[PDB]
């Protein structure tokens, strides 16, 4: 640091000793500028209007030069002055940027200080090839059952979350936030620790206010990030938000560290990139849509990536969102992006109204990677888990029909319904992986099958209780060795008995 | 670039090649002023019941009642010809700024107010050892936004040289909030 | 209607031919006792 | 050399002027003054010496005015035994980081497909190991061949598995080229193939490496690259495959991951290059720009190229044009199902869609011939009771049909069988099935000696010997 | 500890960032008025602008009053709207310093009170015992809390 009077003032005194292109706006509209001159632009790069405004030149015609606008064109007049600054479009970068919200383009909306960072990054860029990554070795914890058991989700995946409207998306996305803030706090290992980015476009203030209120009450923002680009912000913003997360996650993936990033209304970018095509005149394809779709999803898509131990070790997952009409997964935009990721994490009206909630069909959802992004001790629930709900989803049409079917069916049905009504989860009420362990193996080694389907929401609970109280050291040791030796599994075992002992149920 | 560039580039050369410049030059302005003082000529050009013929005959009486060279008449034919004659005014246009570009240019300028016959010798000396253009006619104007300080912009577009007191002002200030 | 009748299918199929195989895996040493480990 | 200047830009299309002596078509332009080598290829001639190009690397930083520089000819790809054990990029640059290609020649991605008179050759028989194609859709050594399907069915599955069973026993030589596929994909395969030998790298102490050995080549042209890149890319790696059928006389065998990525590139232009849309949204210069490529590959009296094709099929939906107008153009077909994947039959080949040219019974006897039919018969019997299954029930069904379905449902688990690198999703062994083994257990079972069985043996199993142990096992657990 | 000396260096830094942004706010305003009211300075920009066609009284005058603060010891001045600039910049700068030294020390008001009516009230020489005493013992036990938790 310095003092003001003796060192500052003659640093300026020293600083301000100094002596020695433009075009002009033609045409406007929507947004949108049409400039003759800046004969040296470089296509993509910032451009600076006479009235503050900001812009982004795209479509470098012959005779005139295409600019779209960060803002408002009531500005622009036709024949305001315009200067390039020469940048390329870009945006800091840091730890700056934990516990902060800010725009596409990191300006903060918070109301609270500036944007502490020095360093900046390039907002499109190159992925990283093939030599400097690796194979997906460590889990990253949702926090969820089903997911964390059935789909599992490494650090360096791509997994898609693809529903209808309404469904749990967000809350699966804010479930999986709030899961990593024990697992933050309970370390001072950057290595360790997983940050987080949450881009939402289209979405609405209110929501995202909500959304940040709802992070605030849990203290899961001093390790998360916010891009809002909503509606009333122009449609350069909401094209930009999802590549300034990237952006700003490439830092922790370059740095040796981890992180997560969470697209929200990732069509609402596919919207704002017809818009823009459709009012600079460039011609559409199928559904209005251009053409360079798939090149608008690879370019943010191929960031995400688990780098070597040259690189750093570092990581970058991915966990897009999509909304889908009428179940309609024929479409584009979702053909697009279910076939550039490693899995898919579907979720229905059906069973969100049946009760199951989250409503994720295990069927249809997938992961590629599997049980590589997956602990031991629940590999060995989880491949049993499947195979009985693959069953239990045969013949459980049939067996609604009042037909009347042997024992061996039954115990199908019956542990079938346990393992459906053990599923189930209340929002923002996430579970450790020891606790999802202990639980699916009460579910699975035949504790709830004699009991009612409706009274496991208060075994579950009771459980979590008694297990958290007076067994945490069984919790503590399969969290350290990531495994279930005979010693573990006949603790758990006598564990639940004394439960079941101790507890009575309609069953 | 355009079409009438297209025509004004291809007349700039050839009259400078083999007729002369100051005869089409002449030709064109000639042109223009009859067609913004006749008021029914331009008719003549724009409306389509003219015929070819009857445009071609109307235009050769033209070039031989009028000092005329051979080149504007083969303008005129060839852009009968493609339908063009409506973009004579504009070829004109194009005709004339280059060659005014050529030889000297004009450049826009502005004060307060009234400034005196002692720094307007300062201003264009300074403005022309700046410039080493031998001919320069300039203009004068009153914008009082940059308080008194003559700014201007000698007019080549690349060129905007902002000698004034509140933009250096403001610039100086924006610099100075720097961090530290 | 589709997954209905796909499912209903399914399930009766799985069930009939899981009796059957049961039956089988009765029936099966007795008259083949080549294969049964017991006479090796 | 000729030089041009840049006009203006649109996305990845680029507008070139020259003041004279203007390139052909197709030919390759090297933009000056840029970060990183920046290519061009010409597509279209506009007049007044202007011409329209489509770059292979990204437009970003690109300035009107800014300069050209042509070469005389198309993109020229190095070529050799140099290439091998290397990977590279489109216009032949390496990206795996171990040092220049030390080709003494090049090829021209853009040729001309041997004529007529280059005739094929005889109907070779290719073993793969697996059950279902070396039965129903065998595959051809000097022909192509098709892997249709959606996503998750198991497509680059079934490439590693052939790749496991026929390239590394393979004499000849082979090529692999990811036309818009996943970067993990790329990087696990490169794994695979330096572990299981099909590359052989040996870094050496002055900084060097030694690719000797490694008879197999990469080409990749991934989502992350853009269009004009996934487009040239499959050229690319066609030409370092005609380089060594035509000259070296080798046979050859060619992967293609997602061929569909070729015409969406194509389909991502054409509206920047002036073309009207066709049909759903597809370019009209689909099916010329498709058999200048297929007719490229094929065997001739020189060498031979068997081909083998994954085709993406957006939905399920196989009448979309890049599929219909590929089926005409191979000898083998596979189409894979999300139906039959459900029940966890892998592969899950649907035996009704795939076909083959070689399934005749001149090639393979009347032994192979009226079996494969009559599994088929089968099949299709067991598909026309669905509906009286789900509406009636088994109660109405005769004895007859009854045994129909058991032996069907036997043969659509026995046809399931597990492979070497589904071992990290199944956790099983492999296996490798031969042709006979298979007309063997199949002629078993529908001649009805293996009634008696259950139907739980018949899976994840490459024979009967395995049937009858599972089916003891059973009992035993059973009693 | 380290939370204290995070919080008081966040405290120094906003303090010299306000002051710096004050002391460019008054030079320019100062300025704004001396070319409004002075003739001299119309012609003498003139001048500089016809020379540097080929230093003006903006740097000129920004740089004398920067030279003219840089030695105020800004403690030793007067009320805010005072006409000099340092008059007008020390106000802020004395002020935002006794904000800060009242949030990161106690106050001479505070130690007053209770070392003259409270603690030695209490017994001399050693100062023993706490019986001999109010119910306000609570009340300086709550200074306590508020003492060590400021500092
Ligand atoms: N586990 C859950 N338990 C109880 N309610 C849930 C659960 N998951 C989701 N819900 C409800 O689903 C509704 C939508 O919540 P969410 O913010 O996830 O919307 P979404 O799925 O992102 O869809 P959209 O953004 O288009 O509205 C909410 O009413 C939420 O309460
Ligand atoms: N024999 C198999 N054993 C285990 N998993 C398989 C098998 N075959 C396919 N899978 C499935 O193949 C899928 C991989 O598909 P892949 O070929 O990588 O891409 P695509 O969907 O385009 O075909 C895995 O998700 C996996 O679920």
């Amino acid at each position: 640091a310095k003092i003001s009077p003796s060192e500052m003032s003659r640093l300026l005194e020293e600083r301000i000793a100094g002596w020695k292109e433009v075009g002009r706006v033609v045409s406007v509209g929507d947004g949108i500028a049409r400039l003759f001159g800046l004969e040296g632009v470089q296509a993509g790069e910032l451009v600076e209007f006479q009235n503050g405004m900001t812009g982004m030149a795209l479509n470098l015609e012959t005779d005139n030069v295409g600019v779209v606008i960060f803002g408002d064109d009531r500005s622009v007049l036709e024949g305001d002055s315009v200067k390039r600054t020469g940048r390329i479009v870009d945006v800091p970068i840091g730890p700056g940027l934990l516990g902060r919200v800010v725009d596409a383009l990191g300006n903060p909306i918070d109301g609270k200080g500036p944007i502490p960072a020095k360093e900046r990054r390039r907002v499109e860029l190159k992925a990283p090839g093939i030599i400097p990554r690796k194979s997906v070795h460590e889990p990253m914890m949702t926090g969820l059952k089903c997911v964390d058991a059935l789909v599992p989700v490494g650090r360096g995946q791509r997994e898609l979350i693809i529903g209808d409207r309404q469904t749990g998306k967000t809350a699966v996305a804010v479930d999986a936030i709030i899961n990593q803030k024990e697992i933050n706090d309970s370390t001072d290992d950057e290595s360790k620790k997983l940050y987080c980015i949450y881009v939402a476009v289209g979405q609405k203030r209110s929501t995202v206010a909500q959304i940040v209120k709802a992070l605030e009450q849990r203290d899961a923002m001093k390790y998360t990030t916010v891009v809002a680009a909503t509606a009333s912000e122009a449609a350069p913003l909401q094209f930009l938000a999802p590549y300034s997360g990237c952006a700003m996650g490439e830092w922790f993936r370059d740095s040796g560290r981890h992180c997560v990033i969470i697209y929200d209304d990732l069509s609402k970018q596919a919207t704002a990139y017809r818009q823009m095509s459709l009012l600079l005149r460039r011609p559409p394809g199928r559904e209005a849509y251009p053409g360079d779709v798939f090149y608008l999803h690879s370019r943010l898509l191929e960031r995400a990536a688990k780098m070597g131990d040259k690189s750093g070790g570092g990581s970058l997952t991915a966990l897009p969102v999509i909304e889908t009409q009428a179940g309609d997964v024929s479409a584009y935009i979702p053909t697009n992006v279910i076939s550039i990721t490693d899995g898919q994490i579907f979720l229905e009206t059906e069973l969100f109204y049946k009760g199951i909630r989250p409503a994720i069909n295990v069927g249809l959802s997938v992961s590629r990677v599997g049980s590589a992004a997956q602990v031991k001790a629940m590999k060995q629930v989880a491949g049993t888990m499947k195979l009985e709900l693959a069953q239990y989803r045969e013949v459980a049409a049939f067996a609604q029909f009042g037909s009347d079917l042997d024992a061996s069916t039954r115990q199908l049905l019956t542990r079938g319904t346990a393992l459906t009504e053990l599923l189930k989860q209340r929002q923002y009420s996430p579970m450790k992986n020891s606790v999802q362990v202990c639980v699916l193996y009460c579910g699975v080694k035949g504790y709830l099958d004699p009991l009612d389907p409706k009274e496991i929401s208060r075994f579950e609970s009771l459980f979590i209780d008694y297990i958290n109280a007076n067994h945490q050291d069984i919790l503590k040791t399969i969290e350290t060795e990531k495994e279930l030796s005979e010693k573990t599994e006949a603790k758990l075992r006598a564990a639940v008995d004394e439960f079941v002992a101790m507890n009575e149920f309609k069953k | 670039q355009t079409l009438e560039g297209r025509y004004a580039s291809a007349l700039f050369r050839v009259a400078k090649k083999k007729n002369q410049l100051e005869k089409v030059y002449g030709d064109l302005e000639s042109v223009r002023n009859a067609l913004k003082d006749s008021s029914e000529f331009r008719l003549f050009v724009d409306s389509p019941a003219v015929s070819v013929q009857q445009k071609l005959d109307v235009l050769r009486q033209l070039v031989n009642r009028y000092k005329f060279d051979p080149l504007t008449g083969n303008l005129l034919t060839t852009l009968v010809e493609n339908k063009r004659l409506p973009m004579l005014a504009r070829v004109a246009d194009a005709f004339d700024a280059m060659y005014r570009k050529e030889k000297g240019e004009v450049k826009c300028l502005v004060t307060s107010a009234k400034p005196l016959s002692a720094q307007q010798q300062k201003e264009i000396v300074a403005a022309l050892q700046n410039r080493a253009g031998t001919q320069a006619r300039l203009i004068i104007d009153y914008a009082v936004s940059p308080q008194i300080m003559g700014g201007l912009v000698v007019r080549l577009g690349e060129q905007v040289l902002d000698f004034s007191v509140a933009t250096r002002l403001d610039r100086l200030q924006s610099q100075l909030l720097a961090p530290l | 209607s589709v997954k209905f009748m796909d499912q209903k299918r399914s399930g009766e199929e799985t069930v009939y031919f899981k009796k059957e195989d049961e039956a089988l895996l009765r029936n099966l040493l007795a008259n083949h006792p080549e294969y049964d480990p017991k006479y090796s | 050399t000729n030089h041009g200047r840049i006009t203006q830009v649109i996305g990845a299309v680029v507008d070139v002027h020259f003041d004279e002596q203007l390139p052909p078509i197709l030919n390759s332009l090297e933009v000056q003054g840029h970060t990183n080598r920046l290519v061009l290829e010409v597509a279209q001639h506009l007049g007044e010496n202007t011409v329209r190009t489509i770059a292979m690397d990204a437009t970003e930083g690109l300035v009107r005015g800014q300069k050209v520089v042509d070469t005389g000819a198309p993109i020229q790809v190095p070529v050799g035994v140099e290439t091998l054990g290397r990977i590279m990029n489109v216009i032949g640059e390496p990206v795996d980081e171990c040092g220049p290609v030390p080709a003494k020649k090049t090829y021209s991605i853009h040729r001309a497909a041997p004529l007529f008179a280059d005739q094929s050759t005889e109907p070779g028989l290719l073993q793969t190991g697996i059950k279902v194609v070396d039965l129903l859709a065998p595959y051809a050594k000097g022909g192509k061949i098709g892997l249709f399907g959606g996503a998750g069915v198991g497509k680059t599955v079934l490439i590693m598995e052939l790749i496991n069973n026929v390239a590394n026993k393979h004499g000849g030589f082979s090529v692999f080229a990811g036309v818009g596929e996943r970067t993990r994909e790329g990087n696990d395969l490169y794994h695979e193939m330096m572990t299981t030998g099909v590359i052989k790298r040996k870094k050496l102490e002055d900084g060097k490496f030694d690719f000797t050995g490694s008879k197999a080549a990469l080409v990749y042209g991934q989502m992350n690259e853009p269009p004009g890149a996934r487009a040239r890319v499959a050229l690319t790696a066609l030409s370092v495959a005609e380089y060594f059928r035509d000259e070296q006389g080798q046979d050859v065998l060619l992967f293609i991951d997602n061929i569909y990525r070729f015409t969406q590139a194509g389909s991502e232009v054409s509206a920047l290059l002036g073309r009207i849309p066709s049909a759903v949204g597809y370019q009209p210069t689909l099916a010329t720009d498709l058999g200048q490529l297929q007719e490229r590959i094929t065997t001739t009296k020189k060498g031979s190229i068997t081909s083998v094709q994954a085709v993406y099929v957006p939905a399920d939906d196989l009448t979309d044009p890049a599929p219909a107008t590929t089926f005409a153009h191979l000898d083998a077909t596979t189409v894979l199902s999300r139906q039959i994947a459900e029940l966890g039959i892998y592969p899950a080949v649907d035996p009704l869609d795939s076909t083959s040219r070689m399934l005749a019974p001149e090639i393979v006897g009347q032994e192979h011939y009226d079996t494969a039919r009559a599994t088929q018969k089968l099949l299709q019997d067991y598909k026309s009771l669905q509906d009286i299954i789900a509406i009636l029930g088994m109660d109405e069904l005769s004895e007859e049909d009854k045994l129909v379905v058991s032996r069907a449902r036997k043969i659509q688990r026995f046809l399931s069988q597990p492979f070497t690198v589904a071992e990290v999703f199944t956790g099983k062994p492999g296996r490798f099935v031969e042709l006979p083994e298979t007309i063997k257990s199949a002629q078993t079972i529908l001649r009805g000696e293996c009634d008696d069985l259950p139907e739980m043996a018949f899976y994840m199993c490459g024979g009967l010997e395995e049937v009858r142990s599972k089916a003891v096992k059973m009992a035993q657990e059973a009693a | 500890l380290v939370e204290k000396l995070n919080g008081i260096q966040q405290a120094e830094k906003l303090i010299q960032g306000s002051l710096q942004d004050v002391m460019i706010r008054e030079i320019v305003s100062s300025f704004k008025d001396l070319y409004k009211s002075r003739p001299e300075l119309h012609d003498a920009a003139m001048q500089s602008a016809i020379q540097g066609l080929s230093m003006d009284p903006v740097g000129a005058h920004f740089k004398a009053s920067l030279q003219e603060l840089a030695k105020v010891n800004l403690s030793t001045a007067t009320a805010d709207p005072m006409g000099t600039v340092v008059q007008r910049v020390a106000a802020v700068f004395q002020k935002r310093e006794k904000e800060f030294l009242d949030t990161f020390t106690v106050k001479a008001t505070e130690a007053q009170e209770i070392k003259t009516i409270v603690d030695k009230c209490h017994k001399g020489n050693t100062f023993d015992f706490h019986a001999l005493s109010d119910e306000e013992l609570r009340r300086l036990e709550q200074l306590y809390s508020t003492v060590n938790n400021r500092v």
